[PDB]
């Protein structure tokens, strides 16, 4: 029995949470209440995977909310969903980051993050045979950069064994929400670079896009944004909970994704997406499901493949499905585009098949790609913090809270080494 | 710059005594000959190393190569050539009970010494002979070792904590709050040895009693100055000189650890493969611009991969010079390790750096003003 | 009397032994639960054939299997399903977590701690087993659990058994597709296991299989259920010879020693002629002339691999159903006729030959057609060695830049290793090169 312990920090952090924990509870038919209504067994064939069972025959998510201001915990839990969650795991505070990472990491956090890994600590004894952990912050803002960042090097320092993903959400090119963006982010992805196994990237931008070109909605929210994210992470994590043809946990994507130890960016992606009124035109087809997910625009990190070449992708399928049609398909989508995929690492397609849909659905799908494209993002960052580094724009900001100009360059150094790496493979013919 | 991989075969141990003792190891000269016990029909694998030696026999002197022959060949030879403003970084890649240390250390109270004791004594005896008035200089030790990365420090004090690599933008990588010393006299540096090797994590295996689970870092920092101020400048030089210790590649199959012994020697063997890749890569660098047209387009070297490498980045390549020994056993069941040690020296023996440093901007700002 | 103990590693190894034995217990009328009502009907022969089945007092069958894996899910597929009965409760199921498509992890790390209650469990059986014949064992290359825990049992089996025969079926990485980016790595490392500890491994690949479906049996999206009933019925033709009745009977000793002119060249390629639907069943005699000339077609293949690129070195037929030796005479005849077929000239004896009485037995809901005849056809031929060298060069694209080593270096394996397992494929390629050689 395999279990993730699930982490929530920042307010973007805790409302993707809070979407992700109402697809879950739907999935494994759960109420609200936290008594099982569902109809199919294996429902709770693997149910242990995210929830505990509680004496009153009744299961509590094994999840972690933190924040350091109490709006959003109490917009969590005056919500559709909100009884579901223990009271003891909302960790929180009172005077809030306010998009300062010193804040966060150093002088706020740093009282904070004691307790924070208690009830990890708690969580984790408890588990069987715990897999991983699995992390949702935005990087644009103070608390979630801050405090995603310490728990993430602590638990390792705790952890070295266990998998660690991250859902983290980038600062966008174009959409800037915050004025120092840059400084938060740089310094998020310094520490995410050397503590993390897997990374999905996550841009506002491409949510948009998707929501604007393919679904075609006319004024989306938050909520939509949170819906696609959701579907994502439910999407990953599928083979932990149902059988299948082919099975894979989150290592052996770890392995066949990763094939050098800084190179785990990945940029994730969902089939299908008919736009609610096109479904009827359109038939569903494993075909289908390949052209839409390999598609440029279909993609969620706001990174064009297109532009690079892609290291090596992973496909799993949901639904009753032949493996015939799923090999050629793979196989054909690796001839076509023989450009676009580099040619030293021969047959760079995983694939992994589960027979267990979603409820409304006939078959999905769901890519996570690892490409030179995510360079380009990284890149364009590093302009804009050269862009008010070099005059020292907001700096006195985090130099009072003890750090010093020196880990602003070691950020800067360790960034630039990894689009230098990320670079050293997006050629052509060596 | 250079890595003069120096071949060494020592005399045989209990546990190869138990199997059948017969060398696969010989020489004519510069040619070395491994022989495969296992196809001992067929042609031996052959290498053309000037550095190639063989201690197995000790007290004979038919092409028997002692530690001065060594020291001669490699010692005094690169110091003299790196003596003009370069990095010196000598380095003992082998593998379990492959004899790493006698090659650093040897027999401190013979004639028969390893590497550190004759470079380090005799470049204690050249700078007194260049002791004077107007001629002066200064030296500076260091130690530090990588368990599993994470640096400590061996000279300071029991801190359970780990020191924190850091990046000086101008310096590259270093250690914050590294204990160093300032040293006079060459016997200051045998009892530092003494303290640093007696400080270090060890644990025993079959292959070896006594084998070391950490990788061992020694820094000196040497600086010359001449003061013949009305026609020279002080501080004229300054080198640096890196002897490290690398805890050899964890055969799992011929040692059977388990619990914490497999994760160190799982982790020593990653160190040991990103060490290999940088090896592997900077030679073909530092190969293709030298040699093919002067492009210099760009080339990526992985430093970040490991903490060793990482450190070692102004040491390993750049702007260094190198040295490996490569301690090889004469038992059959090592010529496959054997064979991996020389393939990766076949990948290097010549790293080809560059460098000239260490002016004194003070000293020349006298003339400059008046 | 003759019995012989199935062991089935990874989800490949599972499945495919879920086909099996559900072609066994279709063979000789057991129920799912174990049950047989035959006894009360028929009252007499030998209907618990003790080849695969053990009889208990209460009249259950037990069948001689040792399931392993790593994930929970494949196994408890099997403990919740339609045979939750069938099995004995004891299915060595490794509640951590799988391999991950690493060799070390199945091999060194992981793979202990569960190699001891399997070799436990395979003692029992072969304690409550007389006479044994020796094991199958269904695993499958390229997957990190079937290549590392294959490799340390077979390592234990040789010590502890030895002299007992050891036959392998196991899938070997396609050539143009596949489900993972490190096939080449574990497929590779497990050449050292399949040389010396394996007796005769047999060799499929999904890209043939697929093929076959779609041009014989008319299925245009087959699924791994199709892939695991062909090798079943595969399996069953080979040790048919072992329950029922025949003319011209072959163990599985005298199958071994007709296969291997030395002890390195044991890999020999498996074919089944009478694949057909059963609308195109009719239109159709299905001689033994015809089904024995389809099995030397290339197309009908188990693995993509031309035969007439190399030699035939042996070949061994078995037959099943209403055959008689005048036409098997007649076919090899015509066979020998033929050019393309190039024999080579040190093996003038050529072809082994069996027959049983037994026909093939049709699955319900299945796509094979009832038939009189079959035929089985296994050959060493040189050609595989092709196939071999195909995967040698992906092998060599991903070790010049050390790519996804550090995954299987950080689980105990050493660097060094990969380089062996390259040596020695490089070996036995050359070996397989100097046997085809013509005399002078
Ligand atoms: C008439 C009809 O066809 O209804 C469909 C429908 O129109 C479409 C458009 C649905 C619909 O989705 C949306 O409209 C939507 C809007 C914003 C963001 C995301 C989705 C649907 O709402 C979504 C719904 O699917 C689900 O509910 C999945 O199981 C999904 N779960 C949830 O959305 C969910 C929401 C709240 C609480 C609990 C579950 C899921 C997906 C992946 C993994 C786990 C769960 C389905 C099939 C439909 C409707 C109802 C219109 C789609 O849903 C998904 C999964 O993306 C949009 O793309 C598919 C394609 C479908 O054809
Ligand atoms: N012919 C056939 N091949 C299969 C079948 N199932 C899996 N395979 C092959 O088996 C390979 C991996 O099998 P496994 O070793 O069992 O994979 P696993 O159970 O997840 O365990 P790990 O490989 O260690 O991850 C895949 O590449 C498939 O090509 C099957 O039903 N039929
Ligand atoms: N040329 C030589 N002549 C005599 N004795 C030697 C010679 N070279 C090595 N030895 C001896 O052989 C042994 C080699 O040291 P050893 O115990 O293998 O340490 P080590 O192998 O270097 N530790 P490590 O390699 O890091 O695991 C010592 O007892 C030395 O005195
Ligand atoms: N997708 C999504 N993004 C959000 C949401 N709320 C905030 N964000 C993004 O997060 C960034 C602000 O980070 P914030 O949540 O304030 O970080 P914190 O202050 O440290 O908790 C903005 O750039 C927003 O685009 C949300 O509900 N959904
Ligand atoms: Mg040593
Ligand atoms: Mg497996």
């Amino acid at each position: 029995m395999r279990e993730i312990v699930h982490i929530q920090a920042g307010q973007c952090g805790n409302q993707i949470g809070a979407k992700f924990w109402e697809v879950i509870s739907d999935e494994h038919g759960i109420d609200p209440t936290g008594s099982y209504h569902g109809d199919s067994d294996l429902q709770l064939e693997r149910i242990n995977v995210y929830y505990n069972e509680a004496t009153g025959n009744k299961y509590v998510p094994r999840a972690i909310l933190v924040d350091l201001e109490p709006g959003t915990m109490d917009s969590v839990r005056s919500g559709p969903f909100g009884q579901i969650f223990r009271p003891d795991n909302f960790v929180f505070g009172q005077s809030g980051a306010g998009n300062n990472w010193a804040k966060g990491h150093y002088t706020e956090g740093a009282e904070l993050v004691d307790s924070v890994l208690d009830v990890v600590r708690k969580e984790s004894e408890s588990c069987d045979c715990l897999q991983g952990f699995q992390l949702t912050h935005s990087l644009g803002g103070g608390t979630g950069s801050g405090m995603g960042t310490l728990l993430i090097s602590k638990i390792r320092e705790e952890y070295p064994d266990r998998i660690m993903n991250t859902f983290s959400v980038m600062p966008s090119p174009k959409v800037s929400d915050t004025v120092v963006e840059p400084y938060n982010a740089t310094l998020s992805v310094h520490q995410l670079v050397e503590n993390t196994d897997e990374t999905y990237c996550i841009d506002n931008e491409a949510l948009y896009d998707i929501c604007f070109r393919t679904l075609k909605l006319t004024t989306p929210t938050y909520g939509d944004l949170n819906h696609l994210v959701s579907a994502t992470m439910s999407g990953v994590t599928t083979c932990l909970r149902f059988p299948g043809q082919l099975n894979a946990d989150l290592r052996k994507l770890a392995v066949n994704m990763v094939p050098f130890p800084r190179l785990h960016f990945f940029m994730p992606g969902f089939a299908p997406l008919t736009s609610r009124g096109s479904q009827q035109y359109r038939a569903l087809t494993v075909p289908e499901l390949t052209q839409q997910m390999f598609d440029s625009k279909n993609m969620m990190a706001a990174c064009d493949p297109r532009h690079g070449r892609y290291l090596t992708v992973a496909a799993i399928f949901r639904g009753r499905m032949s493996m015939k049609e799923v090999d050629e398909q793979m196989l054909n989508v690796q001839n076509k585009n023989s450009s676009y995929f580099v040619e030293w690492i021969p047959n760079n397609v995983k694939t992994a098949v589960c027979d267990i849909p979603p409820r409304g659905l006939k078959m999905s799908a769901t890519f996570i790609g690892n490409s030179t494209a995510i360079q380009e993002l990284f890149k364009r960052i590093s302009e804009q913090f050269t862009a008010m580094f070099r005059r020292k724009a907001f700096l006195h900001w985090y130099t009072g809270e003890g750090m010093d100009e020196m880990e602003f360059t070691e950020a800067e150094s360790n960034m630039n080494d990894l689009v230098s790496e990320y670079q050293q493979y997006q050629d052509a013919t060596a | 710059a250079s890595v003069k991989v120096a071949v060494r075969v020592r005399p045989f141990n209990s546990r190869e005594m138990s199997r059948d003792s017969k060398c696969i190891i010989q020489m004519s000269g510069s040619t070395t000959t491994i022989v495969n016990p296992k196809q001992p029909k067929e042609t031996p694998k052959s290498f053309s190393f000037d550095y190639s030696y063989w201690s197995h026999t000790s007290p004979e002197d038919i092409n028997y190569a002692s530690q001065k022959q060594v020291y001669r060949d490699i010692g005094e030879e690169m110091l003299q050539h790196a003596f003009e403003g370069y990095n010196v970084c000598i380095f003992a890649y082998g593998q379990t009970g492959a004899g790493k240390s006698y090659t650093m250390m040897g027999k401190q109270e013979k004639d028969q010494q390893g590497i550190i004791p004759q470079l380090c004594e005799d470049l204690f005896s050249r700078i007194n002979d260049t002791t004077n008035d107007n001629m002066s200089y200064s030296v500076e030790v260091s130690y530090m070792e990588i368990y599993c990365e994470r640096v400590r420090d061996l000279l300071n004090p029991k801190n359970k904590g780990n020191l924190r690599v850091r990046e000086h933008p101008l310096l590259g990588p270093y250690v914050e709050d590294l204990s160093k010393l300032a040293v006079t006299s060459y016997n200051d540096i045998q009892d530092l040895m003494d303290s640093g090797n007696k400080a270090r994590t060890v644990a025993a295996t079959n292959m070896n009693e006594t084998s070391s689970r950490s990788h061992a870092v020694f820094n000196i920092i040497f600086t010359q100055k001449r003061h013949d101020a009305e026609t020279n400048i002080t501080t004229e030089k300054v080198s640096k000189i890196s002897l490290v210790d690398l805890a050899g590649s964890e055969r799992a199959d011929s040692t059977g650890a388990k619990g914490t012994r497999l994760k160190e020697g799982a982790n020593i063997n990653k160190s040991l493969t990103t060490l290999g890749k940088v090896i592997s890569a900077l030679a073909e660098m530092d190969s293709g611009p030298n040699k093919n047209k002067k492009k210099k387009k760009t080339d990526f070297i992985p430093y970040r991969d490991s903490v060793l490498t990482w450190l070692l980045r102004e040491n390993l390549g750049g702007n260094s010079r190198t040295a490996m020994v490569a301690a090889l056993s004469p038992a059959d069941i090592n010529y496959d390790e054997t064979l991996s040690t020389l393939r990766y020296a076949d990948r290097a023996k010549q790293i080809r750096c560059n460098a000239v440093i260490n002016e004194d901007p003070n000293n020349k700002l006298i003339r400059e003003l008046k | 009397m003759r019995e012989c103990i199935s062991i089935h590693v990874g989800q490949a190894g599972v499945q495919i032994g879920n086909a099996c034995w559900e072609l066994y217990c279709l063979e000789h009328g057991i129920q799912p639960d174990g049950q047989m009502p035959s006894d009360k009907t028929i009252g007499g022969g030998d209907d618990s054939f003790n080849t695969f089945f053990s009889e208990t007092g209460a009249g259950k069958h037990v069948p001689r299997a040792v399931f392993v894996d790593l994930e929970p899910t494949v196994i408890d597929e099997v403990r919740t399903g339609t045979y939750r009965q069938l099995f004995h409760p004891e299915q060595l199921i490794t509640g951590k977590e799988d391999a991950a498509n690493n060799y070390a992890r199945g091999h060194y790390t992981i793979g202990k701690e569960i190699i001891d209650l399997v070799l436990d469990r395979i003692r029992k059986l072969a304690d409550q087993c007389t006479g044994l014949q020796g094991f199958l064992v269904f695993h499958s290359f390229g997957g990190g659990t079937g290549s590392g825990f294959t490799s340390l049992l077979m390592e234990r089996l040789s010590v502890d058994y030895g002299k007992k025969s050891k036959l392998e079926f196991s899938i070997y990485p396609a050539p143009q597709v596949s489900t993972a980016v490190v096939e080449p790595y574990n497929s590779i490392l497990t050449t050292h296991t399949t040389l010396e500890h394996s007796d005769c491994a047999f060799m499929v690949d999904n890209e043939a299989i697929y093929d076959i479906c779609r041009r014989n049996l008319d299925i245009e999206r087959p699924t791994y259920t199709n892939l695991n009933r062909l090798i079943s019925q595969i399996v069953s033709s080979i040790t048919a010879s072992l329950r029922f009745d025949g003319a011209l009977n072959v163990d599985l000793t005298e199958f071994q020693t007709n296969l291997v002119p030395y002890p390195r060249i044991h890999f020999p390629l498996a074919t089944y002629a009478p694949v057909i639907s059963a609308e195109k069943a009719y239109h159709e005699q299905l001689s033994v002339a015809e089904i024995t000339n389809a099995c030397f077609e290339p197309a009908n293949q188990m693995v993509k691999c031309d035969p007439r690129h190399g030699k035939y070195m042996a070949c061994c037929l078995l037959y099943r159903g209403d055959v008689v030796p005048k036409d098997v005479n007649a076919a090899i005849a015509t066979i020998k006729t033929k050019r393309s077929i190039q024999f080579v000239d040190w093996c003038p004896t050529g072809f082994k030959v069996g027959i049983n009485y037994q026909p093939p037995t049709v699955v319900p809901g299945g796509d094979l057609a009832k038939v009189q005849r079959a035929v089985c056809m296994l050959s060493n031929t040189t050609a595989i060695a092709e196939a071999w060298a195909r995967l040698d060069h992906k092998f060599d694209l991903m070790y010049a830049k050390r790519a996804f080593v550090h995954w299987y270096v950080g689980e105990g394996m050493e660097e060094g290793e990969f380089s062996e397992a390259r040596e020695d494929m490089a070996a036995l390629e050359k070996d397989y090169e100097e046997v085809g050689v013509d005399s002078v």
